[PDB]
């Protein structure tokens, strides 16, 4: 229980160290306001005081989100909702020439923040998230594989972002053209990575319900293996 | 009869009572009147509450035998009939009118009954009026229950008429056929009173039981309170609520109770009533309520059998979607469900509208722009339910979802026509809810959990499910290799062995199917017969 304490201690004492590594990059801030530097130095504080406080008055999305990680605040309004500010702020900062540029720089916020959260299904909602990504990237140039090769980074694993890709696909009564192509882009990134899914029926394979995998679970079974996750 | 007051065998008594008080001319009217002047001393009796009743439907008789005038001028209205009836209802002769009513020879029960019940209608209308004008200024603006009950005797009446009506329609049509009752309703109509006005929906909504009752009620509204302004009241509850962030869980809870019973039993008028309470009902789902269940019902009976599904589809993609962050991995879709479907009753209403939606039909790259498209994370959505629907709490419960769960099953297996291939093709194949049906059906607690369907079988309810397990697996049989051959390559996580070695090897659901062919249900014999050919 005293693992407890300390764990639960070294969880929120690392909120605040980036909470304030982004004080430093925020240019919101100034240089007196130091208090809060200090304040966060001083001491551990509460998840509500460094959520109201910080996360919000400095617009930190992604610690905000980190935090009710801690937390294990489930609300899936209040979650999505603070989903939807971190994307829309995104937003804003872009210009157009960067697509690839912002393309990676939202790649990044998103796998930094996602491996942190990922682990839990509430603030990674990976069946919700999926498409609010697409959604968004759409407004941008595109490459397939661009959306689902960020959670794959994430830390999320083949298989998973296989089921619930899948899901998606025969779940929608639409035209997703996108889905198709990052699955067919999934499914072509799996085979490569592990040695064991290798080889030629794949080539064929242009993303449709014609799942290479799908065939190959009728006949042997369902049993992939392991989890395969990205190196 | 009072040396019974909770005692049913009470109800065996009321047909003889009721129509010997019908017809109170055959007895003299010097016995009449005799009986009259007893009931008022009467009154001593409280605690025999079924005494009063029957003594209050005297009086409501009695008022009309007067008619001929010997007996009425004789008699002085407020001595003789209006002091002892309130004193009747005081006593709570209505409660236990709504007893007898709610706790339903059924020949004769009815028809008196229903004479009963019309004659305080017409009858009676003094008391209505000084009871609902007592009501309005009784209450002041903490009131627990029992205080909000104590002078809600009018409510109580129109419960009463929702009991009794209910079903039976026969007698409902009474109260829309002729334009004293129509009378009532419209006066009923009137009633402001924020519990008058719950109450009065809910009685309607027993009056719409016809398909024929249903469309007078639909006139109702539209012709001759408007569904507009019904409309307006749930908008307006939906600002004050989400401005905010039990009386008025009553009028919402009233006021879905009554759009759904109508739009359940009608037709094209379904699509009037669709554009309207559909974007409004929309909204209010938003919102958490306690009632986003009971909306997502209403919801689905709107939703129409044709192309023009595609408004309700977005609604429900968009309202999962909007909050949720989804990562390229498919966890975070299934939060998105997850979030938002928090409780019981959520995920239930949920899945009657889902089974509806996809009954036949939805719009092609479904949740574009915002996430990966199509229909599949719904489906895996479903791994959260029926996986846990074991683990239930509450057998009724449980059967409540998994009935839901298994006609959408099947339907998606019926939602691809097979029979093309064995006797954009390829984005149409992707698009499918059949692709990942089978994909999870494959997915071995899924093929347990339809198959212990199978292994426990016999309330008549819970032998549909049994139907729909069985038809599905026989489904799955007949198409497992077309999945296999045709659908998996094209859309081309994985492969079979593993339904058969359980299926087939495991033996108690090959015997269990065996027993089931002589068993009367012809579907659950029939199919479980083709099942062991298919197996074989």
């Amino acid at each position: 229980e005293f693992l407890h304490e300390l764990e639960e201690k070294m969880e929120v004492a690392r909120i605040q160290l980036q909470i304030q590594e982004t004080l430093q990059r925020q240019y919101s801030h100034h240089s007196s306001v130091q208090d809060a530097v200090s304040q966060l130095d001083s001491e551990l504080m509460d998840i509500t005081k460094l959520y109201g406080e910080f996360a919000d008055p400095f617009k930190l999305a992604e610690c905000k989100l980190a935090i009710i990680h801690c937390a294990g605040y489930s609300d899936p309004i209040l979650v999505q909702t603070l989903w939807q500010d971190i994307i829309e702020k995104e937003l804003s900062d872009s210009v157009t020439l960067s697509s690839s540029d912002r393309m990676h720089a939202l790649s990044l916020k998103i796998v930094l923040l996602g491996k942190i959260y990922a682990g839990t299904p509430r603030f990674f909602p990976l069946d919700f998230i999926v498409q609010f990504l697409e959604q968004q990237v759409c407004t941008l140039n595109w490459d397939v594989g661009f959306v689902i090769q960020t959670m794959n980074e994430i830390g999320v694993p083949l298989p998973r972002l296989l089921e619930v890709y899948d899901q998606l696909f025969k779940s929608r009564d639409p035209k997703p053209l996108h889905l198709l192509d990052c699955i067919h882009v999934l499914l072509i990134r799996y085979v490569e990575n592990p040695s064991q899914v290798l080889n030629c029926e794949r080539r064929r394979f242009t993303n449709l319900c014609l799942d290479a995998v799908c065939g190959y679970l009728v006949e042997l079974q369902s049993m992939s293996s392991s989890v395969a996750v990205q190196a | 009869l009072e040396r019974v007051s909770l005692d049913a065998v009470n109800l065996a008594l009321l047909m003889a009572l009721l129509y010997c008080f019908d017809i109170s001319f055959i007895e003299q009217k010097q016995y009449i009147a005799t009986i009259h002047s007893r009931l008022q001393d009467s009154q001593l009796w409280k605690l025999p509450g079924l005494q009063a009743t029957v003594r209050l439907a005297w009086a409501l008789a009695l008022r009309g035998i007067s008619q001929l005038p010997d007996v009425t001028a004789l008699a002085e209205f407020t001595e003789a009939d209006e002091a002892m009836a309130e004193l009747a209802i005081a006593d709570n002769v209505f409660l236990f009118l709504m007893e007898s009513v709610v706790v339903s020879q059924e020949e004769f029960y009815i028809r008196r009954v229903h004479n009963l019940i019309t004659d305080f209608l017409a009858l009676m209308p003094m008391k209505v009026k000084q009871l609902r004008n007592r009501a309005d200024e009784d209450a002041r603006m903490m009131g627990n229950e029992p205080p909000i009950s104590l002078r809600r005797d009018l409510e109580h009446l129109m419960l009463l008429i929702g009991e009794l009506y209910k079903k039976n329609p026969e007698l409902a049509l009474e109260y829309w056929c002729p334009t004293v009752l129509s009378k009532f309703v419209r006066q009923m109509g009137d009633l402001l009173p924020p519990t008058i006005y719950i109450p009065y929906l809910k009685m309607l909504q027993g009056l719409a039981n016809g398909p024929q009752c249903a469309h007078y009620c639909f006139s109702l509204l539209k012709v001759n309170v408007s569904w507009e302004h019904f409309f307006h009241s749930l908008m307006l509850y939906h600002e004050h609520l989400r401005k905010d962030l039990q009386k008025e869980q009553d009028g919402l809870i009233a006021f879905l109770q009554l759009t759904s019973t109508i739009i359940t039993w009608s037709e094209n008028a379904r699509l009037a009533l669709c554009e309207t309470p559909v974007v409004v009902i929309l909204g209010l789902l938003q919102c958490s309520i306690p009632l986003k269940a009971e909306l997502l019902k209403t919801l689905a009976a709107f939703g129409k059998s044709p192309e023009i599904a595609a408004s309700l589809w977005q609604s429900l993609e968009y309202t999962i979607l909007q909050t949720v962050r989804i990562p390229s991995g498919i966890e975070v879709e299934l939060n998105e469900i997850e979030s938002r479907c928090e409780e019981y009753p959520l995920t239930r209403a949920f899945c009657q509208l889902i089974s509806t939606l996809v009954e036949s039909s939805f719009p092609s790259n479904l949740g574009a722009g915002l996430r990966p498209p199509g229909f599949d994370p719904y489906l895996q959505f479903l791994r959260d339910s029926v996986f846990r629907f074991r683990t239930r709490a509450r057998a009724a419960e449980k059967w409540e979802v998994a009935e839901v769960v298994l006609e959408v099953f099947y339907k998606l297996l019926r939602d691809y026509e097979p029979q093309l291939e064995d006797f954009g093709e390829e984005i149409i194949a992707y698009k499918p809810p059949g692709f990942s049906l089978m994909y999870h059906l494959l997915n071995e607690p899924m093929l347990e959990l339809a198959l212990s369907l199978l292994e426990e079988g016999v309330k008549k309810h819970l032998e549909k499910a049994v139907q729909h397990c069985l038809a599905l697996l026989n489904l799955t049989l007949q198409k497992e290799n077309l999945f296999m051959d045709l659908l998996r390559e094209s859309q081309l996580v994985c492969p079979l062995e593993q339904l058969l070695q359980g299926i087939n090897p495991k033996a108690d659901n090959v015997v269990n199917i065996a027993r089931y062919l002589y068993h009367g249900n012809p579907e659950l014999a029939f199919e479980s017969a083709k099942i062991l050919c298919c197996i074989s």
